[PDB]
């Protein structure tokens, strides 16, 4: 079955190279702009490991007498939810500033979590890492464009992917979704103004395993 | 002979895994039969699925020797909501560590598929009762209640008659096998924990014997698999 | 030539890293974080897969020591400049051709190995007033140089994990759970060691260096690679 | 096995491409199946073809991150006989560099064959108009004037409906490749220019957004082939 | 794999113990008990079994001069560890690979051998003036450093038993009957010499060391390991 959530506006303030990001499953473990799946969100604590694909969509309000574009992409084993401060982000963060601007922190992934050295070494100059974003490379993912002149809305299918088989319901994230402002927004004064966005998910073949209880508490 | 050939960075040189061998000594060589000796043994697997004995810590022992790590365990007047004995699944712990299978693996890298888990009662024969079983993959916190026993991978065992009792583990793995090694508590290893809950309480006749003992084994499995031996350390010639 | 075809492609070798002559059995350094006072043998356990590292241990950032003078210990990394630079995919395995790379003329040494993930312990035992440290022999192989010499070999995909990802997402553990580290990546560590006892251990210096090679791989979907800054 | 044979002036030496292997380690080794992953990709050339954005500068953008060298272009109000964009046929620029072709070529010695070149719109679509295209062979001056584009390898794009539309260049080359790095524009390497202008100027309805943007891409086309990879460079570590 | 196929598992080399180099033709030490002024030339005869050994001799018990200082002469020991932290069976026979192990460098070396319980006995011939011990020449083979040389050989069982004990609870003799002590399981023992005469003896100190290597073993019945200390 279908689970949908919501996304903030775009506005005449978001530029090229804006953007914003959303996990699988962090986005149903954190009821992620109102998202909510229930049953099998709660399912997972009860399971220790699982194994499912996925199909969604996405909204937005454009008119004829917008011009700008916007693109969404599926991107796997990201760590796009790691902030500078090195920990994913919680509801307050994105909800507040509403979209990511592009800066060298993330074209290098510098912010990825990093290891307190303690007195024993020197420290480093941080200068380097693997998991930059180049965004002009992205065009090689399968992905789709919500312009004035296309459309309103969006379709895509992705598989399973992991190291494994099956992996941890806790852990598995290996696939993370982004979307991005690929031209600023602008109309004739008066249109429709800074339309909203909304994004529906399902799953395809999940299957749950290692039963046990709910989570034994951290 | 003499002809262009093709040399090694390394020629001659030794490393502990050679594979092949060198120059003879001499021939003429005979040896007898063993014909008249029992059973060539061939491979551990052989041996390691026989019960062996685990190490449980006797309940502080007061005995000037101390601890008695020990299989068998005491039957308790008492009970609660928490069980008799638990334990983490882990190879390293000294219940695993004595036995056939933890004596092999202290000399191997990983592990793969599944064991046997053995049980045991000592008290008079006159005895009536039950026990429940969970095994508790790994989750957020370790169990302790009976209904939470309940939701694990559990069953309950009659000791009406049989004061013995056999389990295999489920072997469930994201890696083909699973790190030997007790580096730590982690995903590449650690899986859960055990719990071991009475079912009811006492029941005897007159002139029985009071709060008797219960014991326990394990051994392999047949599709337990271990990979990669490792070397061993002699610090137990202390 | 049909130099596209990827497995073709990687199977070369190149320098992994230098680390220092081994003398005597070692303390392997501690987990992080690490304080002074608590004295640990670093630059000798030889980490085994051009991953970012540090200390004998992984890494996830890249930080180096730009400035000449501070105060701690200097510690080491590893980055394979050309393969990860060559590296649009995400998924990965193969197995790896490795040699050895002497840097100071006329050694003599000897070397050993042990797996990824492979703990280790080594101590010591007099043999007539000579210690013998107990890596001497042991579970894993070892070759020595003919005053100088071109030790080469080869290992196997080695961990439960089914590949390699090529960057990674996920968390290491249930605990301090660090993104971005994968932790059974790698084929383990390597020791180079003078074939003298401890008592002979020597005021001079040695360094010793590797080359490596990636042989039989298989790679999976698409990857970025980085940008140039326009200056 | 002591025969007469032939050494080499070089025996056991280490050149980096080393043509065959060494000793293995160990046997009894086994790997999982990769079968539950998707699609092994085993070619560069399968995935270079697909359309990569160009870089093209933001016409001096005043914003305080100055230059957006972008695969997109704004309309003008005004025109003027030289080209919307020009470029000379170069594999060094940066329009070229981070593109897939771009960055593959970077660890090249020579290419051959030939490239798609996309095209893209992004105003409102209410607009109606047509564009020329002109490819430049090499020649003694870069085209400006839009009758020279007539006369140069040329085409015209409609944009009256598909804001999208695609071209693929000619292999032309007294070589079999052509050198792929910028030593100089020589006749080594260097091919001309190409050239964009707009063929009719705006037709819009009222409300419609003004000035609007355009669009752009590349990427490798059937008969594209590189030869000798070369060695790369780590400085955008900094 | 398939590893725990025995006869596989253990087919590889591992180090026996050191001994001093031969400069003459040497005395064997003594039967014991031995006694001070009965000057013997020990630590050269190297036996050829890592079971409990002492002084060319074998050993039932397992004691070790834990203290650096005390009277009389410091005997030697050899113990396989992994091998015998392995042998949880009874009864065992196979063949054994061995290779020289120098521990000074640039040595040259002559090496010699003789069968389990064979005897021995050199003495020496002038020639010219030069001291020849005897077994420079003799009933075993020889072998030879180039300058330094991983001379390597293998033998085969040799004993008029049937099998090896792996560890046993008869009586060795009719008189003096140690309990313990199976006499005929090993290989005999070798000897590491100069290849110069005894006017040719030289102040400098030398040493050598060797590696083992069990070679189509075969196994029978159990047998325990050791246990560990709980602390
Ligand atoms: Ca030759
Ligand atoms: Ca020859």
């Amino acid at each position: 079955r279908w689970y949908t959530g919501r996304l903030n506006s775009w506005t005449k303030a978001v530029k090229t190279f804006s953007f914003q990001a959303v996990p699988l499953p962090g986005a149903f473990l954190s009821r992620q702009g109102g998202l909510n799946g229930g049953a099998f969100t709660a399912t997972l604590h009860r399971h220790f490991l699982m194994k499912c694909g996925w199909q969604v969509q996405v909204q937005c309000n454009l008119t004829q007498f917008h011009q700008g574009a916007l693109l969404v992409a599926m991107v796997p084993e990201t760590t796009l939810d790691v902030k500078p401060d090195g920990k994913a982000k919680s509801l307050q963060e994105l909800n507040e500033e509403q979209w990511v601007e592009m800066s060298d922190d993330y074209r290098t992934g510098k912010n990825m979590p990093f290891q307190s050295l303690g007195t024993y070494y020197r420290p480093p100059n941080w200068t380097w890492g693997p998991n930059f974003i180049n965004p002009y490379q992205v065009t090689v993912f399968p992905h789709q464009i919500l312009n004035a002149r296309t459309s309103t809305s969006v379709d895509i299918n992705v598989p399973y992917i992991g190291e494994t088989p099956t992996q941890s319901s806790e852990t598995q994230n290996s696939w993370t979704l982004l979307v991005m402002v690929l031209v600023p927004l602008d109309y004739k004064e008066g249109a429709t103004t800074d339309p909203e966005i909304t994004f529906s998910v399902r799953p395809t073949s999940p299957y749950f395993n290692g039963l046990r209880n709910r989570y034994t508490a951290g | 002979g003499p002809i262009p050939t093709a040399p090694r960075e390394n020629s001659l040189m030794f490393l502990s895994t050679l594979p092949d061998d060198t120059v003879p000594a001499y021939g003429n060589v005979r040896t007898p039969p063993v014909n008249y000796l029992p059973g060539e043994i061939t491979d551990l697997l052989q041996l390691a699925r026989i019960p062996t004995l685990m190490a449980f810590e006797r309940v502080p022992e007061p005995v000037p020797a101390s601890d008695t790590y020990v299989p068998y365990v005491a039957v308790p007047t008492q009970f609660d909501d928490r069980p008799l004995i638990s334990f983490p699944i882990t190879l390293s712990d000294p219940v695993y560590q004595n036995t056939l299978v933890g004596a092999i693996s202290s000399n191997f890298a990983n592990y793969r598929g599944c064991i046997q888990i053995t049980l045991t009662f000592c008290g008079p024969m006159m005895a009536r009762g039950k026990f429940l079983l969970s095994y508790s993959p790994p989750n957020g916190t370790q169990p302790q209640t009976l209904s939470e026993a309940m939701q694990c991978t559990y069953s309950i065992w009659d000791i009406g008659l049989n004061s013995s009792w056999t389990f295999v583990v489920p072997y469930i793995s994201p890696s083909d096998y699973r790190e030997t090694r007790a580096i730590t508590n982690s995903v590449y290893s650690a899986d859960g924990w055990f719990s071991l809950h009475k079912l009811t309480k006492i029941t005897l006749p007159p002139d029985c014997p009071q709060s008797p003992c219960i014991l326990f084994f394990a051994s392999a499995g047949e599709d337990y698999t271990l990979r990669l031996p490792v070397d061993c350390n002699p610090s137990y010639v202390f | 030539s049909n130099h596209t075809n990827v497995k073709f492609l990687f199977d070369r070798s190149r320098l992994l890293n230098v680390i220092k002559v081994l003398e005597k059995d070692a303390v392997f350094p501690r987990p992080f974080p690490t304080q002074e006072g608590a004295q640990q043998d670093d630059g000798y356990f030889c980490l085994l897969t051009p991953r970012p590292t540090v200390a004998s241990r992984p890494a996830t950032r890249f930080g180096l020591y730009a400035n000449p003078s501070g105060s701690g210990v200097l510690a080491n990394t590893s980055l394979d400049f050309n393969f990860y630079s060559l590296a649009c995919f995400t998924y990965f395995r193969s197995d790896l051709e490795v040699t050895v790379v002497s840097l100071e003329p006329d050694l003599e040494f000897a070397v050993g190995w042990f797996p990824s993930g492979s703990e280790y312990q080594a101590s010591s035992f007099v043999y007539d007033q000579l210690h013998v440290p107990f890596h001497f022999t042991g579970r894993t192989p070892r070759a020595f140089a003919s005053k100088g010499g071109k030790v080469s070999f080869v290992l196997p995909w080695n961990s439960v994990s089914s590949v390699l990802p090529v960057r990674w997402g996920g968390a290491s553990k249930l605990s301090s759970a660090t993104r971005g580290l994968p932790a059974h990546a790698d084929w383990g560590t390597i020791y180079a060691f003078v074939p003298r006892p401890n008592e002979k251990k020597s005021t001079a210096v040695k360094h010793v260096a590797v080359y490596i090679r990636y042989k039989n791989a298989r790679a999976w979907c698409p990857s970025m690679l980085p940008f140039r800054s326009y200056k």
